[PDB]
Order: C-alpha cells, then structure tokens, then sequence
C-alpha cells in the first residue's frame, strides 16, 4: 500500500543511514593483534584509530597511519592513490552522505504531491550509497591485504548496504506506480 | 600428513572476502539493472526487467546461463557488459586458482565426495526450501480460496 | 594405455553417482513445485519431461528454451546452477591438475584415445535417438491405419 | 631453445585426429538432429530444426555460445543432451591441457600475439568470406530482379 | 602487492588492443552484411547498435537474446564464436599456469586485492550506466516539456 | 500415464517395493566390502550398524561399529563431530523409511475419503521427502567411509528404493492434477 | 527439379560407395616406418597389410598382426576388446553395407513412385552408413595410438563420410518433398 | 544520423582524415621505440622502412631495416618465410592505403551522377576492406616485432585510422539504405 511503503521506504532509510553512521564512527572494523603506542597484542581497528584489547595497555587508542613512510618507499603510484583514498575513507563518507541526501528527498517528498521526480532522485541516492558502501569495503579489504577478524561494525557497514539497495527497489517501485496512477487517470 | 577436506571446501580457491564481495556485487548489479530498466515511463513495461527478473536476470549471467531475456537500452546493455566481463574474471580465477591449488600440495587424485559435500548440503537444503515455499504459497492461496466463498 | 572411460578420471565414481541422483532429484521438486498448485494452472512450461531438460541443460550449462517462473522453480534453478558451477569448475580444475603433474613427471597434445569413450558416448546417443524417432514413427504410422 | 610460437600453434594443445575427428562429429550430430527433428510428417513444420538450422544449433552448442531454439522431442533432445555432454569434456580438455602446456617448459610470461595470431587470421578471413557472399548475394539478386523487370 | 589490473596478466596488452579492434571490425561487418541489402529489407534485427551487443555477448559467453539467420551472418557469428572460444580458454589456462608456478615456488586462497580492477570496472560501468540513463531520461523528458 | 485403477495399483505396488528395500538396506549388515578387523586385517562385509567377519578364522563375528573409538581419537571439529553422529544413528536414513511408510499409509488411506484430494498430494509431498532423505543419507555415509572397497547390496537396495520413491512421487502428484482437472472439466459442463 | 536432386543424390551416393570401398580395399591409410615380413624403413599399411617402401624388400605387403602376444600379456578386456573390433575392421565395412543397402533403396525407389517409406529409408542407411565409418576412424586412430602420416586411402574414408552425411540430408528432403506435396493434393 | 547533407560531408572528413593518417603512418618512421642499432645498443625509433638513432653519439642517421639478414639467419619454414617477406614489404599498410584512396574517389565521386546509388555502397565496401587491411597489417607488425619496446605516434596514427575507417564505413552503409528507403517511400505513392 501507498502508505506502508511510504513508512517502510522511512525506515529503511532511517536504519540504513544510524548503521552506516555507527559503522564509520566505531573502531570495530577489524580483529588484528599489533603494537600499543606508537609488543604484540590483541586490537580492535576502524577506519582512524585502533585500540589495544586485553593488553597491559587496554583502553588507549592509537590513530591507524595510512602512510606508513618509515622506510621511505614510493613504489608504484597506484599504491599511492590506493593509501590516499582509503585514509580519507572517502566513500564510506560519502555513501553516509547520499543516504542522508536520499533521506532528505524521501521527507521532502509528502510536502510536494505532485512533484514525483524527488522520490526518484532519492532512490537514484540509495543506490549511488550503495555502490559507494560497495567501493569503500572493496578499498578498505584491499589496503588492509596490502590470524584476523571482523567486528560488528563491518557487518554494520555490509547490512547497510543490504537494506540502501532495498529501499531503492521501494522508491523507483514508489515512483513507477506514481507515473502509471498519473497515465490512468488521464486515460479515464 | 594431509587433513581430511573441509565440508564446505568448494569456496577455498576463493577469499572469503571475494565470495561477500561478489554477493554484494550482484545484489547491486540487479538493483542498477532494475532501476535502469523500468524506471522511466517514457519506456513504458516494454521491457521485462523488474526486481525479481533482474535478479534472475543477474544470477543467470553469474552462472553462465542466461535466463529468457535481454536488456534492450543503452544503459541496461552497459550493466549487462560489465556484468559479463565481471563474471568472466571471476569464474575464470576461480577454476585457475582450484587447479593451482589441486597441482600443488602444501603444508594428484580423483576428487572425493567429501570435496563437494558441501554443495551436495547446500543442493539438498536449496530444494528443501522451495518445496517448503510451494507448500506455503499452496496453503495461503486455498485458505483465500476458501475465504472469498 | 589410457582408459576408454578415462575422461571421468578427474572425479570419483561415487562424485558421478550422487550427481546422477542430483539431477533426478532436482527434476523431480522442479516437476513438484512447477505444476502441484491448481491454482498457477498451466501457465508455466515445466512438465515432468520439460524439467528433466532443463536440469540437463542447465548442469551442461546450456540453457535450452525456458527458464521458472515460480519462486520455488527459480530456488531450485538457481542451487542447480550453483552445484553444476562448482561441479564443472572442479573437473576442469582436477584435470588440468592431472595433465600438469603428468607432463612434470620426468606426446604432449591430447590424442584421440583419451577421448575416445566420450566420442563413443556420442555416436551411442545418436543412434539411440535414432532409434527412438523410427519406433515413434511406426507407432503413429500403425495408430493411423487403426484410426482409419 | 624456446622457438617462437607457429602461427596456428593455438590448436596444440588437442592432436590433429582429435580437430579432424570434431569436425565430422560436428557434421554428423548436425545431420542426425535435423533427420530426428523433421524426417516424421506427424511432427508437420512445428520445429525450426532445418539443416541450416541444426548446423548452427551444433555450432553454437560446441562453442557454448547457445541458440534462438531448442529440441522439443525425445530423440532431438537425447542429441542435443549427448552433444553437450561430447562439448562439455572436450572444452575443458582443450583447456586443462593449453594450461599443462603453458605451466610446464619441455625442450612463465604472459601470452604474446605470436601465440594466437593464427585465430585473428582466421577470423579476418571468415569476416573477408561473410563479405564476399553477401556481395555475391547482393548482385545475383540484382540481376535477377532486373531480369524480372 | 598485485596490481589493481593484475586480471590481465596472463594475456599482453597487444593481445587486448587487437581483440578490441577485432571486435569492432566483426560488428561492423555484421552490420554491413545484415542490413547493406534492399533485397533483405528489416527482416533481421540487426542493426549497428544490436551487431555490437551480439559480438560482445558472444565475446562473454552470454547469448543474449539474437542469432544472425543469413548465410554470412551466421558466417561471421561462427568466426567470432571459434575466436572467443580459443581466447577465453588461452586466458583460464594462462592464469592457471600463473597461479600454479607461483604456488610451486620455494595466502593460497586468491584474495580480493588479485580482482579489485575487476571490482572497479564493475562499479565504474554501473556509474556510467546511470548516468547514461538518467541524461536519456530528461532529454526525454525536457522533449516532452517543450513539446506540451 | 493412463487411466485410474491401474495408476493407483502401479503406485501402490511401488511404493511398496520401495518401501521393503529402504526397510532391508536399514536392517541389512552388507553395505561396504572392505579390509578391516571384525573383533589383523582382513576383508569384511559391514552396514550400518555391526561388521561381521569374512572368509577369516571365525567367520561370522560381528562387531559393532566403532563411531566414536577410544584410545586417542585425536578429536574433530564441530561439523565433523555433527556428521559422525549423523551417521552414527542413521538419522536420515531412518527418517527416509519413515516418510515412505507415512506415505504408504496415506496411499491406503486414499481409498476413504475419496473427496479429500490432498491426501494424494500429501502422499506425494511425503515420497519426495523420503527420495531427498535418500540422498542425503548416501551422501552421508559415503563421506563418513571415506576415511580398496565396494558397496553391498543393501547399499544399492537404499540406492534404488530412493529412485523408486521419486518415480512414484512423480505420478502420484500426476493424479493430483488430474483430479483437479476433473473438478474443472466437470464443471462447465 | 526433383528428378534434378535424385540425379545428384544417386551420384553422390555412388561415390561415397566407391570412395569407401577404395578405403577399405587399398593400403595406404597410414605412412610409417615399421618392420617389414616378420631394419628400420618407411612403410605404408592400411587395414590389412603393411607393404614395405623404396626399400631393398620394396613392394612385398605383411599381413597386420592385431594381438601382440611376443610377451603373452593381456592387461584390461578393453584393450583386447577394441583390438578385436579393429582387427576385424566392423565398422568400416558395415559401414560399406549400410552404403550399399542405401544405393539398392535409391535405385529401387524408381520401381515403386507410391512407397514413400523407403527414401527414408535410404537415408536412415546413409546416415547409419556416416556414423558407424566415424566409429570406425575412430577405433582405427585409437588402436594405432597404443613419426606417422594418413594416406589418401585414409582421406578417401573421411571424404566418403562427408559425401554419405550430404546424401544422407538431400535423401531425407526427398522424403518431406513427397509427404508435402501428398498433402498438399489431398487438401483439394 | 540526422539528415542527408550533414552527414555527406561528416563522411567525406572522416574519410579524407583517416587517408591522412595511413599515409602518414606509411609514410613515418616511428612506429616502435626499441633499442637496438643504426649502422652498440642503445635506444632507437623505428617504423616500416628504415630506423633512426635516438640520443646517440650519430644522431639523425637512420638505415634500412633487415629483413633477410645474413649471417646465419638459420632460416625457417614457409609461414615464416612468408609472415617476414608481408612485414618487409608492408603490403597490408599499403593495401590499406589503396582502399581508402578508391573509398574516398568513389564518396567523392558519388556527387556526379547522383542516380548511381550503388557508388556509395562500393565506398562503404571500400572503407570497411581498408579497415580489416589495417587490422592484418597491425597484427602482422606486431607479430614480425615480438619475433623494454613501445610504439610511436605513426603506429597510433594508424590505429585511429582503423577506427575512423570502420566509423565512417558505418555510416557510408548506413545513407545507402536511406536512400533505398527514399525511393521505397516515392514507389509506394
């Protein structure tokens, strides 16, 4: 119905969005022992800082260095570009910020009627954070390739992702049913 | 000495990363497929690729079958093609990286069952759930059935 | 001397037998969930026969004609198409393997004996689908002279 | 040494008997569908299966590539079922042996243009051939159709 | 650390750039060879747009939705298919060959840094694919606009 | 394929004979031929529960099977644990005669309650089942052997009681839809 | 013309008959170095006999010995079973039959215009005749494999194959053409 | 694409620069960046005939390819033979040259005697030989020089020629059926 897909399109939305938010501010990215401060130990890693777990020095967070220049070495400029995309986490920003634009186009939408193009516009946002959030976790896998877990964080990141891309298919579902009403009624 | 094989031994050629990489990439691909195809009214369906097509549409293309249909726009016809070159590449790794791996032995034979006992579980459940939502669908329609009279 | 049946070396005999009885089992649910429901009659082509043919063109991985339409059949069709993916993938793989640790051991293109059994194979279900074309044309032959 | 690949040494991998032996088996299964699918008048035609037809439909199965039809009787389908069985192994024969070769060194890089110029001749050569039929196409039917008027 | 493109080690860039160029030369000849004839006007679908989407889908392996029913069109489509054939299987077994020696030598599993530029392509297409549409979609609808 | 009276007795005959065959493979110690010890190595006749001895010294010993042996077993991971008590008790192919005699049952049932036609689709639902259960419990047993042999009767016995039961299903789920296309053809006229 | 494309299909299918039974008769199927009346020197042999060439015991033919028991060894029932199916050379010379009893059905058809039942026939031989003479390359290249050139005598087998399968297709168009056509009268 | 004469003269322009660039192409050498000699090793710039010096001692001093060198070139086969004397004589570049010549004299001369619709459909055979000329001739270069090494501009120059040939042999095609469809449209009324 019109309705409940106009709040199951919100929540959805609104879901997405708070796990996306929680995944990039939280430090539960990844499960890797390394060092404290900068001896082996257990930490947990995000996207900035990692914090050393069950250590002499639990609790302190140490910010993740994206360049690690110590020896000087260039390399390749992909390897570069790779470090400089990733440090920035450009694209899981930028995924939080299409789901909050599309958010914005799905509560703008009840004051404008008979203006269908913003539930498209907000559908055509879910799915451009979507394959952001696809492109950021490919980047984030690669620079941490170049024993180890996930934490719930990513899995925040990954069912965000999940329930963007659904919303879409609701919103351009939304929008399609928009136009056919508009035609039918001309047809009467 | 050599460990009896895993029962879901079948993805191992594969990171587990690249076989979360690769779902994600087809749940987006069928989303990009389906907003793409039906999305404008000036194509209005003349196509045939809603969310449940699309997705069989992409689940096809990822196995190398091809269901019935074929996107017919210019965007659609993009999606399609990198799609395809994705699927290639990746199935292409795949069989290279399980025939390195079957050549060399680290710490050849007939393969085992216990080599696919895996996919033979997966096989079994897979027909297990559609009989239990034929089931379903069947129960819910005769009680409407029976509703309406 | 190879084998006639060489070509099934790569997998074990009991890989081939549970695959016979995968396929058999994967028709017959896709045959259950295609045509049970009176109320999807019918609008699906997917008989007892028809399912058989797409199992075998889906695990040879050549899509026929037809494709489910029911949730079910499209279940169904897409776990086939996944256990013949990793099923072909495997042999491909486990033959390759063979060839290599076989061409390392201290001509070299594959010669007609190793596939000679499925060159047999072929020509056998060529005359066998001959055959079966002239009994079914005798036998509507002689059900029209009965007819007349 | 390592001499510099042959031009047609793409087809090493599988001997001259087993091409030669492809081609008729090729020729025949094509021969044998098209009698199975349109010798009876009790199946008059209902099917698309000429000689023409099954020529392509063999082709297309042997390159794994497909068709616009399908058998629909029980002999055409026990064809086409052995013919994609016949397909299947040889394929992946063809390609577990160029990979046994490409791995062992008898007396690795990256394939060069060397190794696969003989298949680019003979797909500038099918494409020159396709262009000349239909030219001679194109003037027979001219001057027939002058004839007429 | 692979290279982003490292999925076109096992083939050299000539290898490539000449399969582009031999491709754009077979759509075209189809084209020419499909639609160049009044006498055949069409019958066929085959124009410049649906010959380059047959030649890519034979290219992938994917028959999509068309076949060419002339004599050199067909002609065409089987040089095509053979060529796709031995390239797709030149490449498998190269990367075969690569993975092998290198698991020889003196973690196993390829991991998504070995792929990453097939990841990339992907996205960047589905981008483009977008973006594509939606400038379709409001010249279409600036058209109608003016139009009314 | 035919009629009605001779469906329902080719039906019934077949899941009957699929149902003895799943019932002697289940009862029967002959499903794989190989060398061990029935109490040195020597060649043996085992199934699913006990391993008798063959042309040894005492032929004729059986022994049941040892599924979880002392003296060191050195442990398995939770699904290998899982799969050994799977195949320890037999679950599926237990469950396997249960559905074809839960189907039999129906069968007989059938010939009351003729109004009830999803009786014979329940039939069905419960030999597909069973035909699944089958093959589940060779994949089963297959992988926990192994790790020279050959297999039993008995073992072919489950092989094609399993065909069996998927043939009947096949045509009982026929006269699913041909009652129903009596109930349609009926009732335009 | 009808009568136009039995000509062609009776000529086709007499020099598929001759070229096939040239195969079986002649010798030069294969050319290799061998022993000669049981030195190293190039022979030619076909299904029979090996007959020794530009040599000093030039032109004297040995007859093939299919079982080679000098070490009185059997292995596997295949191999023998495929030595014997090649040493009696079955399938090319049942192959010469189905050709032959596919010649006597065309020539026949004259006599009986009504029956169409036997060009059918004709071309179920022929195309029998194509299949077993590939069942029969294929054995004889099998058991040969367990430096070597095929003669013509070899060729003219596949070049018969070829010619039989074409006669075979033009058989069968007769065959349609006679049950069309007698649909088409009994029409009107 | 849209109109008659837009797309006369995008035909024409598309044919005359990609005639430029062939001719230019055959007509420099610099086709592939490799070192080698001039008359020791050190960097060069070669092409279809003679090969330069790059920043040598003798700069500017170019010298006829070899061919047939002597020496002991060992010889080869027949395919050999026969791929090195097409790559000496470059026969495919210049049959590439030729076609294009005869495509643009038949696109120009299609303005006289506009009756003749056949002319522009012998421009678009002529565009699309000179096009898989080009192909040929690109393989068989690249194939002679794989028997580090970059190509130059004139090696890209014809690339784009192909390229822009192909195109233009599209739409030579493509106004040869719009002027069938004109005349179809005129026969109807």
């Amino acid at each position: 119905d019109r309705g409940v897909q106009m709040l199951l399109t919100t929540v959805g939305a609104f879901a997405a969005f708070s796990l996306m938010t929680i995944a990039v501010g939280t430090d539960y990215w990844l499960y890797s022992r390394g060092v404290c401060k900068t001896e082996e130990v257990m930490t947990h890693s995000g996207l900035w800082r990692t914090c050393c777990l069950e250590g002499n020095f639990k609790g302190l967070c140490k910010q993740i260095d994206h360049f690690p220049e110590d020896a000087d070495y260039e390399a390749d400029t992909a390897e570069y570009f790779l470090r400089a995309v990733r440090a920035s986490s450009i694209f899981p920003i930028l995924s939080v910020i299409l789901l909050f634009m599309g958010g914005l186009c799905i509560a703008a939408s009840e004051f404008y009627k008979t203006r269908h193009n913003i539930i498209l516009s907000a559908g055509i946002f879910f799915v451009s954070a979507g394959l952001s959030n696809i492109i950021g976790i490919i980047v984030y896998i690669s620079a941490n390739a170049g024993s180890y877990s996930y934490g719930w964080s990513f899995y925040f990141g990954a069912l965000s992702f999940i329930i963007a891309e659904m919303v879409g298919v609701l919103a351009v579902h939304m929008f399609i049913d928009r136009h056919k009403q508009l035609r039918a009624t001309a047809r009467a | 000495q050599k460990s009896k094989p895993g029962v879901f031994s079948f993805l191992d050629p594969l990171a587990y990363e690249i076989w979360m990489c690769i779902v994600f990439a087809y749940i987006g691909v069928s989303v990009v497929l389906f907003l793409v195809s039906r999305f404008s009214p000036y194509e209005w369906s003349t196509n045939e690729f809603g969310i449940f097509n699309s997705l069989w549409f992409s689940l096809g293309a990822f196995m190398q079958q091809g269901c019935d249909i074929s996107p017919r726009s210019l965007s659609g016809r993009i999606v399609g093609g990198v799609w395809w070159f994705f699927t290639l590449i990746i199935i292409s790794s795949y069989t290279a990286n399980l025939a390195a791996f079957l050549t060399v032995e680290r710490m050849t034979s007939a393969l085992s069952l216990s080599n696919v006992a895996g996919v033979f579980y997966i096989l079994v459940g897979g027909l297990g759930l559609a009989m239990l939502v034929a089931l379903i669908e069947f129960c819910y329609k005769s009680r409407a059935e029976a509703k309406r009279m």
